[PDB]
């Protein structure tokens, strides 16, 4: 593993929504939109645009963090991308 | 195949059909003018638009030949219209009365004053056709500058490897045949490269409001994917390999999150919970 | 309410050469060597859409060995619901 | 139980990725290039879901698709 | 069953009525029209314009849903289309 | 049979009987004018209206021949009326006195000035007949532009594969016979395609009120089917196959339902129950 | 009360070439090789209806190998009830 | 808030001839004799950056047997996010 | 577990150490020399981390890097 030390950009996503140009155009100060993700549902962990696992935000001693739950799970990945 | 700075090419593979059509229209004005002048009906075959370095074009240019410089406002630089001994010979023969069955070679003698005068008369017609072909696409002011003998005396480009465009024309009057070229540095058409790549358009008034109204009325409603990045943490392959469920990865305090399409930010918001859902209280859209 | 404060917003546009209507039994028999026609008349304008919704009508040409649509008209509501039905 | 139900399908020849400015700049006669290569097998899509791939042929003065490849989701995630 | 995963648009219909141009023209704010469907009669389940089954609206824990009752029933389908 | 962009055809199979009748009427005006001019009675057989690419029409055109350009306001473009050496020969022979029993071949010589003048004389008559045949259907302003020798010199269409329409005419005076054609790009008549597909109508004043009245008076009462969509849920073949009685499929809160005919929304309403029936409390009809 | 706010409303039109009047015993005997005439005079205008309701009268021609009605008159109440009876 | 009170501040500029996009499986196979291409078109302006941040575009020449960039345009936001995506 | 993840990498040909006044003085046509020698093996960098070294070749009218040396961190601290 000669490539052991390589920095990688992690990211999380909350959810997406069916949302068009005029609805975002109507958005102003204080406007609210919703996402597909349920309240308390684990956020999605990605890196540079590819799913890796799922994780939820946890507040421990006032510091935020992400606790993961699953693995890449290639069969589940197949199921997810078949959408 | 190595890489060299000598290949300072902005190599082009696009059709340049705007250049093709403008060359055809310029050849059209030249044909009508030449029929008016020489009292004979010629035919101009517009050769394939060539893209080559200046040194290659100069080597391919048959020495001796006549060259002439043009200044094209507002574009900085110079055009390099080259007239061949064959066409000046045919033009002078037809103007002064002859059949062309007795061609004479070029022996390196400089053109007579009469020959330069006939060259100027054909040159102003060519320049006017050039200008009236141009102003259909983009108004260009083309004016003759000076005449030159050898191609190395034109200093048209800073470097011999500079990429240039050549438009050739084969003019035939009866059995008489000749060729002449119009050379432009590719730097002259850098700013209008997209204008010359896309074809010219005829409608200029109706569309200017029709589609302003229609595109907004219709793209009024069309769905688009958007993803909001709540957090941003840097890691390493070591931690990714050792990443197992039940651990916590620290994240700083996200005061504002960015919702974006395919990467490009489209708005900023504050995360929250509404009616049992992950909601976004937007602040503004990035302009 | 703003007019063009969303100046940059990448979208996906697509073009359709015809639509059809049949059941699963006409596609389960579709294998190698099985061809199916479309109601689209040979020569009518391609249907330009963006993000999977109707945008315009326009024919298709080839540019530098590549497909490229030359649009002619937008869709107005009158033929919009005609296409819907 | 599901023997007969008509389905809505289309055939697609381009997926240009582009922002709205060169839609705004579009007019009539305006030609935009599309990533689909001329002669590349045309993809068959049913009700918003890709199924097959195969080029275009005209039969009896009608549009038609000559299909070659079908599903095999191994070629789905990269698209 | 290689075509296992395809989205399909479901729809319900309440009823139809003999309803003409001038009387629909007369319709204004607050105007009422009736349909053939009886009160409490199951609504009709269709997809892309073809009958599938019948179902009724049910309110459970304030969320709406549709509970189906029948199957395609080809003989009953024949009887229905023979109208 | 493959598909190619070179077949840029808006292929036509309609009768175009409006074009047929307008061509017959134009041939009528031309016949009366030619009888007035040449003092002889001709007959014009209007050949079948042909739809072909410009390259095919140019190849079929017998070189050499006379061609002439027309501008037709308000339509943008050009018409391409082509006069044959046979008809110009017959016209000049009859005008200058002859029997036509001694025809001469065409040797590629350019038409004399007298022949061009006779061509202009017949051309203005043909254009006037063209215009007075047109203004019955749609007022068109047709004006001569210029004359041309070879078909490749007309640049009538942007592409050689552009689809064009050709109206041929066979004019016979006694045993003398000739032909001439009128060529229009299909883009010339794209906007009026439906107008030229439907036959022309003679009544222009009474109908305008009698049908606007009678149609509403009678369509006053005619029953049309309508269906109201109360809900809208997306599913999958998996759930459809596993769909068994006794389950519930979730649906969001329908604040307004759409009543539509054959799919097209016709009104919006709120569902409810009236006198033991599923009733709709309408709000407005979609305009 | 509006005039043309229903600008787009698709309706189905039909045309009738004659009507007859007989019992079941004259149609139970109708099989292959059995022909029946109509009271409609050979040449009178086809009856144009929409959605099964009387609209107009007009003859029938062929256009590009396809039936097409050329209407002549709209029905007035005077002959409407004459057709009814 | 000052304009040029930081008159002297050394920075590191870099220039990029193209960017690629592939996984670890395509680089573990990269050894001596293994070549990889870039999406960068042969002849497009080199991407001038400073400190790993987009600056401008401009081609590359050789000066006294040494690389040297000739810049042509500074990046505007319109193509900045295009490069980002 | 980490079989496939596309990565972002660049290839670098210059590291001029230089302050901002001669960035301010830069205009159109301005040429600044860069310490990279013409023909010196070009270094391959992946998401901000150097991996390989190797010069530049054009293949099928495309940019490409012909790599020669890879890692060996013994040559890292001096760079």
């Amino acid at each position: 593993d000669l490539i052991m030390d390589i920095p990688v950009k992690l990211t999380v996503e909350l959810g997406r929504t069916r949302m068009t140009i005029k609805e975002l155009l109507r958005l102003t100060q204080g406007s609210v939109v919703a996402l597909d993700g349920l309240a308390g549902e684990p956020l999605d962990i990605l890196i540079n645009g590819y799913l890796i696992a799922q994780g939820e935000v946890v507040v421990v001693a006032d510091k935020y963090g992400v606790r993961i739950t699953d693995i890449i799970t290639p069969s589940e990945r197949m199921r997810r991308l078949s959408r | 195949r190595p890489y060299d700075p000598n290949t300072q090419r902005r190599v082009v593979r696009e059709r340049l059909q705007a250049l093709e059509i403008i060359n055809e229209r310029f050849a059209r004005q030249f044909r009508m003018g030449l029929f008016n002048l020489l009292r004979r009906s010629p035919d101009i075959t517009v050769g394939a638009i060539r893209i080559q370095p200046y040194h290659e074009f100069a080597r391919n240019l048959p020495v001796p030949t006549n060259l002439n410089l043009i200044h094209l406002k507002p574009l900085r630089g110079t055009g390099l219209v080259v007239f061949s001994p064959s066409l000046v010979f045919i033009a002078v023969d037809n103007l002064f009365g002859g059949d062309g069955r007795f061609p004479t070679k070029v022996e390196g003698r400089e053109f007579t004053h009469t020959e330069q005068r006939v060259i100027n008369r054909m040159l102003k017609l060519a320049l006017e056709g050039y200008s009236d072909a141009w102003k259909a696409i983009n108004p260009l002011e083309v004016e003759y500058v000076r005449s030159e003998m050898q191609v190395k005396f034109t200093n048209i480009t800073t470097s011999p490897n500079d990429i240039v465009v050549n438009t050739p024309f084969h003019v035939e009057i009866g059995n008489l045949t000749g060729e002449f070229n119009i050379c432009l540095p590719f730097s002259m058409i850098e700013p209008l490269r997209e204008l010359l790549v896309n074809p010219p358009l005829e409608n200029s008034r109706h569309e200017d409001q029709n589609w302003r109204d229609n595109l907004v009325r219709q793209v009024q409603h069309s769905e688009l994917e958007l993803v909001a990045n709540f957090a941003d943490i840097p890691l390493r392959l070591s931690q990714i390999l050792k990443l197992k469920p039940g651990d916590v990865l620290p994240i700083e305090k996200p005061d504002r999150i960015i919702a974006h399409v395919d990467g490009v930010p489209v708005l900023t918001s504050q995360y929250g919970t509404v009616n049992g859902q992950y909601a976004l209280r937007v602040e503004h859209l990035i302009n």
